[PDB]
RNA sequence: AGGAGUCUGACAUGCGUGCGAGUCGACGGGUUCUGAAACCUGGGAUGCGCAAGGAAGCUGACGAGCGGGAGGCCCUCACGGGCCGCACCGCUGGCCGACCCUGAUCUUCUGUGAAGGGUUCGAGUUGGAGCACGCCUGUCGGGACCCGAAAGAUGGUGAACUA
RNA sequence: UAUAGGGGCGAAAGACUAAUCGAACCAUCUAGUAGCUGGUUCCCUCCGAAGUUUCCCUCAGGAUAGCUGGAGCCCCGA
RNA sequence: GGCGCGGCUGCUUCGGUGAGCCGUGCCAUCGGGUGCUCCAAGUGGGCCAUUUUUGGUAAGCAGAACUGGCGAUGCG
RNA sequence: GCAGGUGUCCUAAGAUGAGCUCAACGAGAACAGAAAUCUCGUGUGGAACAAAAGGGUAAAAGCUCGUUUGAUUCUGAUUUCCAGUACGAAUACGAACCGUGAAAGCGUGGCCUAUCGAUCCUUUAGACUUCGGAGUUUGAAGCUAGAGGUGUCAGAAAAGUUACCACAGGGAUUACUGGCUUGUGGCAGCCAAGCGUUCAUAGCGACGUUGCUUUUUGAUCCUUCGAUGUCGGCUCUUCCUAUCAUUGCGAAGCAGAAUUCACCAAGUGUUGGAUUGUUCACCCACCAAUAGGGAACGUGAGCUGGGUUUAGACCGUCGUGAGACAG
RNA sequence: GGAUGCGAUCAUACCAGCACUAAGGCAUCGGAUCCCGUCAGAACUCCGAAGUUAAGCGUGCUUGGGCGAGAGUAGUACAAGGAUGGGUGACCUCUUGGGAAGUCCUCGUGUUGCAUUCCC
């Protein structure tokens, strides 16, 4: 037999919920609509039916790259093997839940960011780290997109496990 | 086997409606005749009476299976289309009649 | 020993003077930069002499379309810097003056820059009055450009999907 | 590979290279991926002087030339503080402004097989045998490593 | 391996489209038609050439426009023409002269970007319904 | 001692050099040495180009930055920032045919053609090119690195053996 | 002294047709063709394999990546 | 990366909103392990050990996974 | 490798909206058991969803009712296909166009997890294009899209024998000797139900259980296919011991006495014949007893040549036949 | 301090049991000519206040069996890295970093966001 990736082959998690999950999920979840470059898991609810991608997926977290209508394009890298891309997957908000990780991330940005403007008004700590930031310039992206997309096909484990 | 109506509505592909209209339902086929195409390669490529690759009308042949295989034409406008893929084997047609709900008798 | 410093012996080796300079006048140019570079502020005579070392690949035909809307007088006609050569493929009334250096010129592209301004300059006169090489403009490729990255093989090659 | 991975991270690219490390439980977590294939501990500050003065190499804008007398009077870079050897033994080992990055040496010791060799090699502290966490021998250990 | 016909590879470009691939374009009809005989050739030339070659084309005579800006006919300038059935004018890039260009085809945006002072001009053969009408007159030119 | 990558074509390349929006030269004649060959020249041959689409009609524009990041200047000089600016890549969107839709002005046989949009495909700018030979390397080819079988086919020679 | 090559001759074994017969011998096509076996001749340097995956009348091969290596061009990365 | 100013836009009541876009100013424990292009190679049949296996009484069995080595690695 | 499915069946077994909520068990209904039906109470996923498995879902995705046609045309970003490779399939759109529905919306085929076919040709669809003086009819040629064969499913037009054979190769792969294994085979130990009049152990001894040998069989595929000569036999050398006899022993259900079991022990013996190619084995008289097991099944540069195992031929069986059989 | 609408956390929000949205801030309730509907106002539904607190909605309590969560009590299984560590062997073992489990006690018979906003 060959080999191939039967899409809903072996499917466990990936489709069963806890006992304290099953039955119909709350509508807030199919309302909830995000933003670009929100970050937010993929991991179906096994107990919506439509919507959900190629079981595989499912545990990643990915960039909200752009919206079609009801469902969400949120990008994502494929992992293991030899030279693989940048892949952009099509999921309706069901299976898909913000990252509280990153709202966390952010707040200690904000926080950071006060003390920052304090302490270079009237305090002192490191010096080092004021020269880097006020030289830089910036911006937004996707150059280092190509830059991130390009190392992810990765080197060494690709002929460790080219072979065995 | 199906149940599909004669008579039907459908849109049309065509560009002097392009819009909804009644539609007739026909299993097809012709072949052609007055030779040319393939027939006029072999009358000539016999070529010591070899018919050659005017056989692949064998193997011994048999597996069943097909698709829906319609013409659709329309009972109010001459343009009319065929159907796109999925899978049926065989067909039934008549004037259909109906597959009749419902049964007390 | 390490496996990391194999990898390091891995590294390139660049390095070239390419297999022939035919042109002798072009094989004893190549060289001179290695003197003058450490030897000045010049980086930008170091960096035309790795290009005129290596590649065919690498080797400029530049028009006078590709001076003229790219000089455009907001670095106020300064020398332009043409690793390999000029080509005559404008017609504007061209250039708005100009220093232009190059190893080589077609005739006619010679002609028309120095009846338009400046001095059609051979890169050797440039070392000999532009030294430190500041106040200079490399301009630039190509092989670099629409004909031919991987557009090769027959009748390619393709914006890709598949090829 | 992946413990080979962490060897070279820590910069240890041959047997018996050496590099310093710093304090805490997240790197001997670190570092206890790579214990059976490691020995070390806190050498005193005159060992790392018998150290860093027999073993030290030269810095990058150059090659190495080394830690030989005149060229760390008067040579090395520093930016941080004066880069001097007794100074930066003092600073390194005392822990404080930009010391966590004075090491950033220049970048593996390579220390000489040691004298009388260990108690075997594929044993523990705890058994008498060389790899693991111990300050006591690892000072004795590097002065065997001369 | 080797025998150069066991890795070699495989002896005539096949094995290639059908069952293994990469390469050639393969799988064919496809249009195919016309003949060897009611075909070719049209000669085609867009008028910013013409405009590099109006300063230094001082065979061609300036006349109702100032010096740099001729009438020419195009016919005239353009090599391989006597082969053609045809000579048309096409309409990429600038125009920046007053020329006169006479033609056997013009492109729409061939006239259009030298719109500016020009007179475009069909030769007798643009038409190509004008009277050859057994009588005399025009010509096609003929040289190697 | 002999004994295996040959020969050149095509198609694609690498490296190099002459001219560079064309380049490119047979054949003849003219002329020395030489059976050679050379040189001048008409310039065959009209490729690949110079722009494209597609069955076929027949149609056919070149402006922009944005980011990183080459470098000059202004400055002000321990530091340092500001500007432009183009390489090059990534990213954006309009255009030119083909398809599909709305089409003015209007011409008023007939249809051309401003404005604007969708869509994929190919094309054009800041993604502007070549040709030529030489020298390479491949592929396919011709026996194709070399040897290596039984074969199949054509036309002759054998009934001095043997039936 | 007849009968000559899928032909002859056979009291028929596939016997016999000049030491050659389930198709004579010679010469030619011919340098057949071989996913098979064998062999393929001077030195050194830098890096240094694959024995895996899809397709394939496919498994003693092709094909296409995967594994490599050179040559150019540029200035992140755990 | 964050903010403000200004234009333009969207979808969804002649209805409410952000988001997008452009323009302009402001303010912010490692250490070359490394990107892109052309052209080429044997392949395109392995082995073993360790760990985790599945079949098989087992096997110097068969067949995977994860890794290190032999193959292609001397020297003790 | 285990377990098991799809190559169908469906214009309602789709769509939507309102409205309802189970399977099932107890209790109740003359007759009815299969008894539905009718009622009440309890009733959360155990029911129901065509179809594997699995997972899902309770004003539903399930039920009921009406209506409806979107199983419409054209386009596709992207996922799967496959990390880049096609058809397929999905997951969405927009454009055109409708429904239901209060509408928001839903509706891009079947609860979900997705359920198949290029290439020439032919078929038709729609419009348009085109076939070489003009002019006009006829067909052709063609774009774009759908249906007709490929289940050798990323696409050939297609039966066997050769024991008359031949060739290139392979120990990449069989028979075969060798090697590994040791289920099978041989032999042993342990335990000792039990039987031997009574008595586990004179003897016999099941179940179960642990081993040893490598000499039967099986397994594997490491070794050889530029070649390891086959079985059986003979003769000739040598060995093992799990000993058949002989020596010395112990026990007995050893009165003698024939014996029965067992211990030490390999020195020497272990035969001659009838059938069969046989090995093996059956039989006969012998004998003290006529033991078993290895040495490439010891032994073909020793023999033999009966079998196996070429080319000839018969019979039976099978096959239309060539020809085939562990006949 | 809070009953009434729409919801979030969807096994801390149960089964079961005992007080309470309430003289003019509900549901039972009455008329069903009716829109609506059924077979049959029972449901469904236009209409609507005489009764009722008796419920349902929901408010004070009950841990009872259920369980989240945690506390002791079972460091026990299990497993990553490493050992010329042991054992005839299946197997164990030290070291390095980790470590469920049943019983008992306990907390818990809600929590949270928008409404209409109310008797005191």
């Amino acid at each position: 037999m060959p080999a191939g990736h039967g899409l809903r082959s072996r499917t466990r998690d990936l489709f069963a919920r806890p006992f304290r999950k099953k039955g119909y999920i709350p509508l807030t979840t199919y309302l909830r609509t995000y933003k670009v470059g929100e970050h937010v898991d993929v991991k179906v609810n096994g107990a919506v039916h439509k919507g959900m991608p190629h079981k595989f997926y499912h545990g990643r977290t990915g960039r909200v790259w752009n919206v079609t209508k009801r469902a969400i394009g949120v990008e994502i890298n494929k992992q293991v093997g030899n030279r693989i891309i940048k892949k952009r997957i099509h999921v309706r908000v069901e299976h898909v839940q913000p990252s509280r990780c990153n709202e966390e991330f952010l707040q200690r940005k904000l926080n950071n960011d006060k003390l920052k403007a304090e302490a270079k008004a009237r305090g002192e700590v490191i010096s080092t780290k004021r020269q880097p930031a006020g030289p830089k310039p910036g911006f937004m992206v996707e150059g280092t997109t190509i830059e991130t997309v390009t190392p992810i096909p990765y080197d060494v484990v690709n002929d460790l496990k080219g072979g065995y | 086997m199906v149940n599909v109506p004669k008579t039907k509505k459908t849109y049309c592909k065509n560009k002097e409606c392009r819009k909804h209209t009644l539609h007739k339902v026909t299993q097809y086929k012709k072949g052609k005749d007055s030779l040319s195409a393939q027939g006029k390669r072999r009358y000539d490529r016999k070529q010591s009476g070899y018919g050659g690759q005017t056989k692949p009308v064998f193997h011994k042949k048999a597996k069943t299976t097909k698709k829906i295989v319609l013409k659709l034409q329309c009972q109010s406008c001459k343009h009319y289309s065929q159907h796109p893929i999925k899978r049926c084997k065989h067909f039934e047609i008549g004037g259909d009649k109906k597959g009749k709900g419902t049964s007390l008798f | 020993m390490g496996i990391d410093l194999v990898a390091g012996g891995r590294n390139k080796r660049t390095k070239r003077v390419a297999p022939k300079s035919d042109d002798v006048y072009l094989k004893l140019l190549v060289k001179l930069y290695r003197f003058l570079v450490r030897r000045t502020k010049s980086k930008f005579n170091a960096v035309i002499l790795k290009r005129l070392f290596m590649s065919k690949t690498n080797r400029p035909p530049l028009s006078m379309r590709r001076l003229s809307n790219f000089m455009k007088g907001k670095e106020e006609k300064n020398i332009a810097v043409v690793v390999g050569t000029i080509t005559d493929d404008m017609r504007i009334q061209e250039v708005p003056a100009m220093k232009v250096t190059a190893l080589r010129f077609t005739e006619t592209a010679r002609a028309r820059i120095i009846n338009a301004g400046g001095e059609c300059l051979t890169f050797d006169q440039l070392a000999l009055r532009a030294p430190t090489g500041e106040n200079t403009i490399l301009l630039r490729g190509p092989k670099n450009a629409r004909e031919a990255v991987r557009h090769f093989g027959k009748a390619p090659g393709v914006p890709h999907s598949h090829t | 590979p992946k413990t080979k991975k962490i060897l070279q991270l820590l910069r240890l690219r041959q047997i018996f290279n050496g590099v310093f490390l710093k304090v805490n439980k997240a790197t001997i977590n670190m570092l206890r991926r790579v214990e059976p294939y490691v020995t070390y501990g806190y050498p005193n500050l005159k060992s790392v002087r018998e150290l860093i003065y027999k073993r030290g190499y030269g810095k990058l804008n150059k090659q190495r030339i080394p830690l030989a007398n005149n060229k760390v009077i008067e040579e090395g870079l520093g930016k941080h503080n004066i880069i001097c050897i007794e100074d930066l033994v003092h600073e390194i080992l005392t822990v404080g402004p930009h010391f966590k990055e004075a090491n950033n040496f220049l970048w593996p010791f390579k220390l000489k097989a040691p004298l009388g060799g260990l108690k075997k090699k594929r044993n523990h502290y705890v058994e008498g045998g060389d790899a693991g966490n111990r300050e006591n021998y690892i000072n004795q250990l590097v002065r065997r490593m001369n | 391996m080797t025998t150069r016909f066991k890795k070699n590879r495989k002896k005539r470009g096949h094995v290639s489209a059908g069952h293994g691939r990469i390469g050639k374009h393969r799988k064919h009809p496809g249009g195919r038609g016309n003949a060897g005989g009611m075909h070719h050739h049209r000669i085609l030339f867009d008028k910013y050439h013409p405009g590099y070659f109006g300063k230094v084309g001082m065979r061609y005579f300036h006349r109702l426009s100032n010096r740099f800006h001729c009438p020419a006919v195009n016919v005239e300038r353009l090599w391989s023409m006597v082969p053609a059935e045809a000579g048309a004018g096409a309409g990429k890039a600038p125009v920046i002269d007053v020329t006169q260009f006479g033609y056997t085809k013009v492109l729409g945006k061939g006239m259009l970007p030298p719109e500016r002072p020009i007179v475009v001009k069909a030769k007798l053969i643009s038409k190509v319904a004008e009277k050859k009408i057994k009588a005399a007159g025009g010509a096609v030119l003929l040289t190697a």
